[PDB]
């Protein structure tokens, strides 16, 4: 998931925004 | 904005900044 | 509580939170 | 010691509490 | 003072502390 | 540069001070 992707690879702020309430 | 490499607590700091008053869910794989 | 993997400054942040007003000693091996 | 154990392996908050004053 | 091993955001935290009100430039290689 | 040196090797606070304004 996002936690793993950001750490093993890279992620964007736009991808992170999907986890906001 | 630029792409990020974020592990551990650094990811949660990023979520806090992106989401602000909206809040967020932190959901690691187990 | 859960087990932790803590390196560098992250360990000191954890000690600060656990110990609060008690304070703590940080004593790395040299 | 604790500094090394938490980083090379894992440690608990209960182990950390032993370093409080 | 002691030598430092500083990666990612930890470097910027260090620059903030060293430079204070002087400010600083953060200039990574690309 | 400094960003890379501090992370791949080690750096001193005196080296960092050169990046203050
Ligand atoms: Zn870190």
């Amino acid at each position: 998931g996002i936690v793993e992707q950001c750490c093993t690879s890279i992620c964007s702020l736009y991808q992170l925004e999907n986890y906001c309430n | 904005f630029v792409n990020q490499h974020l592990c551990g607590s650094h990811l949660v700091e990023a979520l806090y900044l992106v989401c602000g008053e909206r809040g967020f869910f932190y959901t690691p794989k187990t």
